[PDB]
């Protein structure tokens, strides 16, 4: 299974990683564009943790090349800026997130990108996001 | 059945079909996680027989309904979390049991009221969770003046519009009772007049209440006549925002007394917000993940004694110079700002750590305008360049540069006036020592940590003649070769030693004679054959020796030295896992050199 949109410029797909399926029905309006977009990615799921201290692996690869692991943090733990830090394990989160792109001159065709949340207090994998983004 | 993550001790049974509580886990564990479950029902006498329980995991179990007798034999119970559960109604007799309870989580369990709430014989109780449910009242129950102990109540995401003088009028009749309260994401429209007269709070948490900027001001007149420790405000970045955030509304502020005022992002933010005339006299002024850019317009009459900025958005360094302002944070700064001078007499804590921030001409009074300073952390930056010696900042004792790029260090002699400085950490600052005063002048240091740097032709020279009073050196990961004579000869007060992750091929006993009171001397992960020098000569203070994951040639002409490790077994971490380096040796347990062969 996989779960897609097509903007102007761009074709995103993602799909739960080929271990963590932990759910999370994510996604963003508008589709985003490659080459500069303003908008809202919409998350809706239920943590397995708790999520103050929330990061994120991300694990780019452009064109079938591998890019240096870069490590993302969403909660610091002390007055995060989103609403959902404060949640707990098992809790409701249905909540939009505003965004700016900038976007990249000169987009290449082939687009990869893999996420794990992690919970940053228990180390423990939160879930598992597998992204394609196409020209 | 589960995952055992500490034996006998603590267990994972979150998400595992499980539909009862297992049979077969330890009466000795004491936490236990079976959230994420359907247990649908908490039967009675479930946990009778968990006796040293002290932490329980329900989160979102599809409980339902709480049995009457269901928490029996947990009297030892500390955390309880039902976070997730629609178990709706709470029956008295709920909680009947957990007589040593400090943390309850109802979380998302379709809570309605407080008031129907049966917690009042939970004396031990300290932190109360309420947020996410149906609470309409803002009312604080009567049954509180019990809770002698619950100091915390955190109400976020629930719906309150309203706080009435009624509401409060426990706390009211109760000024020896210090309570946290947090009622953020509530849409909050009406604060009652006088209704927060002559109450007092540690720390109020006010965020993603206000609609409009009108409804706000209106409403935060009222907390008129209140005192509170900390009040922190702002909102969040996916909620409730503001259309305009106008200095005008912390007007009325203006009667509510401040300890400690916090700022958190805000949707629409003015760099002249917090330069308001109701901030005037605060001791303690919070910005954190603010969308501030410059700040300069600082009136000198503003009492402010500590100041924190973090995670915020400045493109110049601030430039002050209020007088009672004794500590300063500047941490985690969005964009890449530079160091700019600044007079602030009563200064005593520099806190700069974390910004990709160049500094160059460091340091002295004219810097930064104090003598009193004893901490300052300049750590997580960029390019600081040594420029001056410290001449006039005397009183400093914390110097912290780790993982700053630190320049010009070893071409002056740079700390040279710091002769109480005790801490000192200049690790991973990624430098080379060439110059032999480096460290010429910390005649009063203690600590000393400067891991993964290097030394000139990995050879490590005399830096620490002067250095006297060391207590804990850390020179681990220093791609050292060899060691010069005379190095670790005044250190007559040393207690650790840390050399790991070098290429030491041996060790030469000598050197560590004259350290008469080492303990530990770690010299793991190195290219250590063995050691040669008189084997008694290593001091008789020293108690924990590290020489683990080496290469410990097992060659008859160190027949002496593999003896040594006999004589002082118990003194070597881990002795009996060391294996040989040499000839046929993996199966080969270095304990075990005989004494024959061409011997
Ligand atoms: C009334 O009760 C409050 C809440 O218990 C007391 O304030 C608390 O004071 C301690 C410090 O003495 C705080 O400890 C903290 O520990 C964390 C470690 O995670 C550390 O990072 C913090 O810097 C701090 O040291 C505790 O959090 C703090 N509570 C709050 C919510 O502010 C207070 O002592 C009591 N009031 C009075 C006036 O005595
Ligand atoms: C001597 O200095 C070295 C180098 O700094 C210290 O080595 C450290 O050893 C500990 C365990 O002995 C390491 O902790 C480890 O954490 C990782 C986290 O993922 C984990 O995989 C391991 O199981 C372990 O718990 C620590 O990271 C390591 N230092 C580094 C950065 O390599 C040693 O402790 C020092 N001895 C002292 C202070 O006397
Ligand atoms: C070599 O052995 C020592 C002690 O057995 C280890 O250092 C201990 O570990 C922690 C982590 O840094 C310190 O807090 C303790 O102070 C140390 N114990 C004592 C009594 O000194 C060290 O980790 C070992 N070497 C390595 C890298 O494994
Ligand atoms: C892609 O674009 C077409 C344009 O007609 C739009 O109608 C369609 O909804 C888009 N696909 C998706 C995300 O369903
Ligand atoms: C676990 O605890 C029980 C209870 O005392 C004990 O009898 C048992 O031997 C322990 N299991 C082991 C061997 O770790
Ligand atoms: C060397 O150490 C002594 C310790 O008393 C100190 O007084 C002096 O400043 C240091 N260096 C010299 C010789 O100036
Ligand atoms: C996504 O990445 C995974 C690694 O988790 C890989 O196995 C798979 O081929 C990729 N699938 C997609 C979305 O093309
Ligand atoms: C968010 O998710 C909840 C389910 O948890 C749903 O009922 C609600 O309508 C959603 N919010 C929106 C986008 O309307
Ligand atoms: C408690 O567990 C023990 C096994 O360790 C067993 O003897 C007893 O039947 C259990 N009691 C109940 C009713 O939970
Ligand atoms: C609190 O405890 C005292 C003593 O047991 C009692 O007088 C009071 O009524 C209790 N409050 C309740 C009913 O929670
Ligand atoms: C505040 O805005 C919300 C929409 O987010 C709306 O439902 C509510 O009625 C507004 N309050 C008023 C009366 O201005
Ligand atoms: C500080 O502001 C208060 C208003 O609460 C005022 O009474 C007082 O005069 C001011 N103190 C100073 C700076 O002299």
């Amino acid at each position: 299974q996989q779960w897609f949109c097509n903007s102007s410029d761009a074709i995103i797909s993602y799909s739960y990683c080929d271990h963590l399926k932990f759910p999370i029905s994510i996604s963003s309006e508008p589709c985003i564009r490659l080459r500069g977009t303003n908008g809202f990615v919409h998350v809706e799921f239920i943590p397995r943790g708790n999520l103050k201290y929330l990061y994120f692996n991300l694990f780019i690869s452009v064109n079938s090349i591998e890019l240096p692991k870069r490590k993302e943090v969403l909660c610091h733990g002390h007055d995060d800026d989103y609403s959902f830090c404060r949640a707990l394990k098992g809790e409701t989160v249905n909540t939009s997130i505003p965004f700016s792109f900038e976007g990249i001159l000169f987009p290449k065709g082939h687009y990869r990108c893999v996420a794990e949340a992690i919970a940053g207090d228990t180390e423990e994998k939160l879930f598992c996001l597998n992204f394609t983004i196409i020209h | 059945p589960c995952i055992e993550v500490v034996p006998n001790i603590t267990y994972q049974c979150m998400d595992q079909k499980l539909s009862k509580v297992p049979d077969d886990i330890p009466s000795s564990t004491k936490n236990i996680d079976l959230s994420f479950n359907p247990l649908k029902i908490l039967k009675s006498y479930s946990f009778s027989n968990f006796s040293e329980l002290q932490w329980l995991d329900l989160s979102r179990c599809e409980i339902e309904t709480i049995e009457d007798k269901a928490w029996h034999g947990l009297h030892h119970l500390s955390n309880l979390i039902l976070t997730g559960n629609p178990i709706q109604s709470f029956s008295p007799g709920s909680f009947s049991g957990l007589t040593s309870l400090e943390n309850l989580v109802a979380v998302e369990t379709k809570l309605a009221s407080l008031e129907s709430f049966p917690i009042g014989q939970l004396i031990t109780l300290k932190k109360l969770n309420v947020a996410h449910n149906f609470i309409h009242s803002c009312k604080l129950p009567a049954y509180f003046s019990n809770l002698t102990n619950l100091v915390h109540v955190d109400l976020s995401y629930n719906y309150i519009q309203t706080i009435t003088v009624n509401d409060l009028q426990f706390l009211r009749e109760n000024p020896q009772v210090n309570l946290s309260l947090d009622m953020s994401l509530n849409p909050i429209d009406f604060i009652q007049d006088q209704a927060f007269q002559g109450i007092k709070l540690h720390e109020l948490t006010l965020r993603g209440n206000f609609n409009s900027s009108n409804i706000m001001k209106t409403c935060l007149q009222n907390l008129a006549g209140l005192h509170v420790h900390r009040l922190i405000l702002g909102e969040f970045k996916d909620e409730r925002n503001l259309e305009i955030f106008e200095p005008s509304i912390m007007e009325g502020l203006c009667d509510v007394t401040i300890d400690e005022f916090r700022l958190t992002y805000t949707n629409d933010f003015s760099d002249d917000i917090v330069k308001f005339h109701c901030l005037a006299n605060v001791s303690a002024m919070s910005l954190a993940g603010v969308s501030i850019k410059y700040l300069e317009d600082v009136p000198k009459h503003f009492k402010w004694q500590s100041l924190s900025i973090i995670r915020c958005q400045l493109k110049q360094f601030p430039t002050l110079d209020l007088p009672f302002l004794k500590s300063l944070t500047l941490t985690m700064n969005k964009g890449s700002i530079s160091f700019k001078k600044v007079a602030l007499p009563s200064l005593s804590y520099l806190d700069l750590s974390r910004n990709a921030l160049s500094f160059s001409g460091c340091c002295s009074y004219s810097d930064l305008g104090t003598n009193s300073l004893r901490h300052l952390d300049l750590s997580f930056n960029g390019a600081i360049i040594m420029s001056a010696n410290f001449m006039g900042l005397e009183e400093l004792q914390h110097l912290d540069f780790q993982h700053s790029t630190l320049k010009r260090v070893t071409e002056f002699s740079a700390f040279l006036s710091l002769e109480k400085l005790l801490y000192l950490d200049i690790s991973y600052t990624n430098t080379k020592i060439d110059f032999d005063g480096i460290f010429l002048g910390l005649t009063s240091l203690n600590t000393l940590k400067m891991a993964g740097n290097s030394f000139k032709d990995n050879t490590l020279s005399n830096v620490f003649a002067n250095t006297t009073n060391l207590t804990f050196l850390d020179l681990s990961k220093c791609q050292l070769e060899q060691i010069s004579w005379g190095v670790f000869d005044t250190l007559h007060r040393l207690q650790l030693l840390n050399m790991s992750h070098n290429n030491l091929l041996f060790l030469d006993s000598s050197h560590y004679n004259q350290l008469y009171s080492l303990s530990t001397l770690d010299c793991s992960f190195n290219r250590i054959e063995t050691s040669k020098g008189i084997l008694q000569h290593f001091p008789k203070s020293l108690a924990f020796f590290n020489l683990t994951n080496n290469s410990v040639a097992c060659i008859c002409e160190h027949q002496k030295f593999l003896q040594w490790v006999k004589e002082q077994k118990q003194f070597l971490v881990n002795v009996e896992q060391m294996t040989c380096a040499t000839p046929v040796e993996m199966n080969t347990s270095l304990v075990l050199d005989f004494n024959n062969s061409t011997c």
